[PDB]
């Protein structure tokens, strides 16, 4: 009886289609969860590049005295110097 | 809209992307400040003071104040040299994020854009499907009432029917969410886009994957950014290694300073010796430093910087890795999506030749309708896998470009050249 | 429990948003540290020093001890006022970050609430579904050994209920692990929920999309956050701007020091010039700065504190986009969950009304056993789908106040009263 | 290779684990940079300046310089006792941080082995489906050559082989894409996997889950880095209390200078006052700090550490609550499993019963070949989920392992000894 090829390929077809369907959600998903996990590596690395050097930056800043502390240093230096001579 | 002017309206507004490049520019700007401890440092310090001394300086009063200008310079200095070649190396590493931002925004409208037309498609083929169904039902119900049919086909077709109807309302769900996804991407809502050229739509094989290989080692741009990463990594090694180094600083002044005495012990012929004073100086001053030992510090931030390095040589290897699997994944998807195109384009044309056969005589009477309604749900699942193949294919053609980092606005003018007429976002 | 009991346990009980109130409320408590450089620094140093002169000063030995309570009190520093009020802000957006936790509890509470009574009547239907066919697989049999049927019918009904049974196992398997999410969030196991009362149970249209698209611009709390972070941002293009600014500390101390002296060269006539002292020293005194020049610096951090507010301006953007996407998406699944209810509600019972057909149909012989289970399971699967609807529904009417914003234990009344009947979480 | 051979050349080659060993050893080398402020610090100074005196100053000008080898050790200062202790918490934290990554490649391994063999099944019974439907064509084919069906049977049969195919395509190309994941974690291709002994294969019966529970928690990975990070929390406390205490610093000096002057000023009867010198001064001190009042800000940072605290005994709930989830939903997935086993053996066994019937009806002419394809595509969806769910278990015993937190190779052991044959990874 031909109908039952027709029932049977109907069937068989919208299974198949359901499988695809499920497969191509799936694949979706982990296209986005790995465009997300890539980004947020990428936001990590950003703020790790801008804080190596703010610390290389604030080590060099500490170093030394800065030119106020010096001039402080000095402001002090020319009253132990008249003192001195006091 | 096609899909080239949807990406401009996307280039022009996209906030992601324009994050990205204030970011880049930030970055480049940071140069000057990494720069800046190298030059001329100039300061005015100034003071005033009040004392009053007791306890053997008892009777001693003063008052003083004093100002000076303060000029430094380093003369040598590697930490601050090599603060200045570690933000260039910075700046470089954040050059290739935006350039990866930018390049995944070209992917990112392509797939939005698809994804309304792939669900115009399937609220289409849904909407022909629950026609054919409801001219089968409608034709079954005739049939039953002239009682040439039993109820029970009667039954079976409104199950199909009210079935299908759940479908059309998740299709047209589908398509109104997706609409939202492309105006999020672009900043805009368009009303009608250009469809797939279907009539004359073809595939191109893929360059033989070796040479995809080749290609993405010299320009993908995940495996360069590892590669600048490791490069930053290693000049930490000499940031670390140069802080056993001597330091040598200039410095230059012009200060003034003057004071007074009183209190009972100024008073009288010792007012001769605590006069008022005033004084002026310049001066030049080179200071010179060298740490001798710290603790074993420098050799402990040494081998600290040199397993950083060997970790970012392993991120190397990870980031190799992945571009090897995700070129090689890319070819075998392009090559699965043109091999699947033909056998569901042949799937597609043989249901249609049994559906076109089974509408004639299933009506005319060799059997009950109810398989032309069978026959017609073979046709319309075939035509939904096709079109889904001919989406994934342009996806993926996108996909292994962004793989081999070559991906940019002339492969979006490839593509739009395989569209052609408008269809509407929002149908009836 | 109901869902509103659960919700009280977790409200009490949960440490995620327990976490995050710490975090609050450390970020409150940092506006004090932020706020002590404005206020007084105060603290006693204290020393003793040895000292031997060699080489010209040679023989000039020395002892030297003192102690020094000393005072400090800024009277300009801009920078000082832009910490403080900058820490006020940063613990202002903290606050919202709570209040994002706190609003998130209450749909992950729901959500889990939900996927448990939808698990409990997946396998409710699964089971009845399963006895469906054993009923079928028994007639069969029984028809078969009457001789009324072949074996083959027999063999159609017992592969269907062997891969049926194998469902139950994991529609058990579904139920068992999402009574363990709940669990998770609430910290308690349950014996039983109280169920949805289905003959009570009625969908309600939601608000004009632009209505809720206006009251969530001005409510939803990422995108407050967002405004926050760009006026934070805004805030810190003014602490780079003020440091070309001058500065001022008031200072003051009371010093007492002892000073004493041996050696060849401090001994006889020489010896008045050393003999000892115990001078005793207050000090009372203003110190000024100005930068004048600092190699371009200060202008560098300027530039890039405004492409950082140009950052934080386009994430407020982002924030935007993204509330419009997630209010007309939510308005789309409401309105797509209020038809679909209404679809499968229509598929029951035209399915039913088909298998009540059908197994008339194969007790005529017009029909195989094949069809009667394929009416069964479209039956119960369509039971399942409307089931289902019905909870997808209910989460997408608290997810639109959750984009609104707005979600309170006020909306968990509001569906805590759709609940009547306790039904257990572990069915023998 | 077999799981175990897969498994030496992932331990020796993968990145991840080798990124992860890298910055496990910097962390602890950084506990000799946290004990060096500790030791004492060595440095050598040295000076040179000219300096010209004006306005009352004039005609004094002078040349001076300066060396200095120059010594600190505290003798008393608690901060840096605390930094030491917490960087010595800090390196335990990251050791079973590297622990944890250890664990987790054993689980990544074997996943991506049994995704290749499911893969390799789940072709073989697409192929084995393809070769079934294949039939169908041939028949109505032959028969429409003999004249005694219509074309529309050839073209059905046609439409469903073309549609096997388009299946037998995804499935080739899932198992390329689950060897280049292989290769990824692997860092190798493989011609040959030892495929699982089926005809061996033996399901075992898990601990009861109060047993595996009190063992999880006494050993889970998380859960004891969760305790650390709260005993961390606790430690910054005393670090914060502690800044309210003294300290005192030892230093000593092995000074020498030069000066000399010139001008006008500096000649006749006042030179006294302006001769060369060139004294040095071999000097030893010891320096004491107390902080007495900072405007509340070591109570504001000392209230900030207990809420830190607090957090933290949040994070260890939730890792309580993390790991009774993971253990009790890991029992239950192999219960499921072994149940699902049983259930789908049996429904491979109906399935084949009822085809055998099929297949002899069909070799008589009794049959139809349609009937044999249904009994055929259902016999192989249960081969391919009695696969499936084997897979799954041998998962899912690793998976309970890793809740335990006890996971390492002699598990990959157990699971070697049920591999058994070479299959080929890439068919004809």
């Amino acid at each position: 009886e031909s109908s039952a090829a027709i029932h049977a390929t109907a069937k068989w077809s919208t299974a198949q289609l359901k499988k695809t369907q499920a497969e191509q959600a799936a694949r979706a998903k982990a296209a986005a969860e790995a465009q997300a996990k890539a980004k947020a590596n990428r936001d990590a690395l950003t703020q790790r590049l801008k804080d190596i050097v703010n610390e290389a930056l604030r080590h060099n800043a500490s170093r030394t005295p800065s030119a106020t502390e010096l001039a402080h240093a000095n402001n002090a230096a020319m009253q132990a110097e008249d003192e001195r001579l006091r | 809209e096609n899909l080239m002017q949807v990406y401009q309206q996307a280039r022009l507004s996209n906030p992601e992307l324009r994050k990205s490049a204030a970011d880049r520019d930030a970055a480049f700007e940071k140069i000057n400040e990494a720069r800046s401890p190298l030059l001329p440092q100039l300061g005015l310090g100034a003071d005033y003071t009040y004392s009053n001394g007791y306890r053997d300086a008892n009777g001693i009063n003063s008052n003083a104040t004093s100002a000076s200008l303060q000029l430094t310079q380093s003369i040598f200095d590697m930490s601050k040299w090599r603060a200045l070649t570690l933000q260039e190396k910075a700046a470089g590493i954040q050059d290739v994020t935006y350039q990866t931002d930018q390049q995944t925004l070209i992917l990112n409208t392509a797939t939005a854009y698809f994804n309304v037309l792939n669900a115009i498609d399937v609220l289409s083929y849904t909407q022909a499907q629950k026609e054919a169904i409801y001219r089968q039902l409608d034709q079954t119900t005739q049939r039953f009432n002239v009682g040439l049919v039993a109820i029970t086909d009667v039954q079976n077709a409104r199950a199909q029917y009210d079935t299908v109807l759940a479908n059309e309302v998740t299709a047209r769900n589908n398509l109104d969410n997706a609409v939202e996804q492309l105006r999020q991407i672009t900043g805009n809502y368009y009303p009608e886009l250009a469809a797939l050229n279907v009539e004359n739509f073809k595939t191109d094989k893929p360059q033989p994957v070796n040479a995809l290989l080749k290609e993405a080692e010299k320009r993908n741009l995940s495996l360069l950014q590892a590669r600048l990463s490791q490069d930053l990594a290693r000049e930490q090694i000499r940031q670390a290694q140069d802080g056993h180094l001597p330091t040598l600083d200039l410095t230059a002044s012009t200060g003034i300073s003057d004071t007074s005495y009183s209190g009972s012990k100024t008073r009288g012929a010792a007012g001769t010796q605590y006069d008022d004073s005033n004084m002026g100086q310049n001066k030049v001053g080179l200071s010179f430093s060298l740490p001798i030992y710290q603790g074993g510090m420098v050799n402990s931030q040494v081998k600290q910087a040199q397993y950083n390095f060997v970790g970012a040589s392993e991120q190397l290897e990870s980031a190799h890795r992945s571009v090897v699997q995700t070129v090689r994944s890319s070819f075998n998807n392009i090559n699965a999506s043109i091999s699947s195109i033909n056998a569901y384009k042949q799937a597609v044309v043989s249901a249609q030749s049994s559906l076109d056969a089974m509408e004639a005589g299933y009506s005319v009477g060799t059997r009950t309708i109810v398989d032309v309604l069978d026959a017609t749900t073979t046709l319309y699942n075939a035509k939904q896998e096709l079109a889904n193949a001919r989406y994934n294919y342009l996806i993926n053609q996108l996909n292994i470009k962004s793989a081999l980092g070559t991906l940019n606005e002339q492969d979006l003018l490839a593509l739009n050249n395989a569209l052609s007429k408008p269809v509407s976002t929002n149908p009836e």
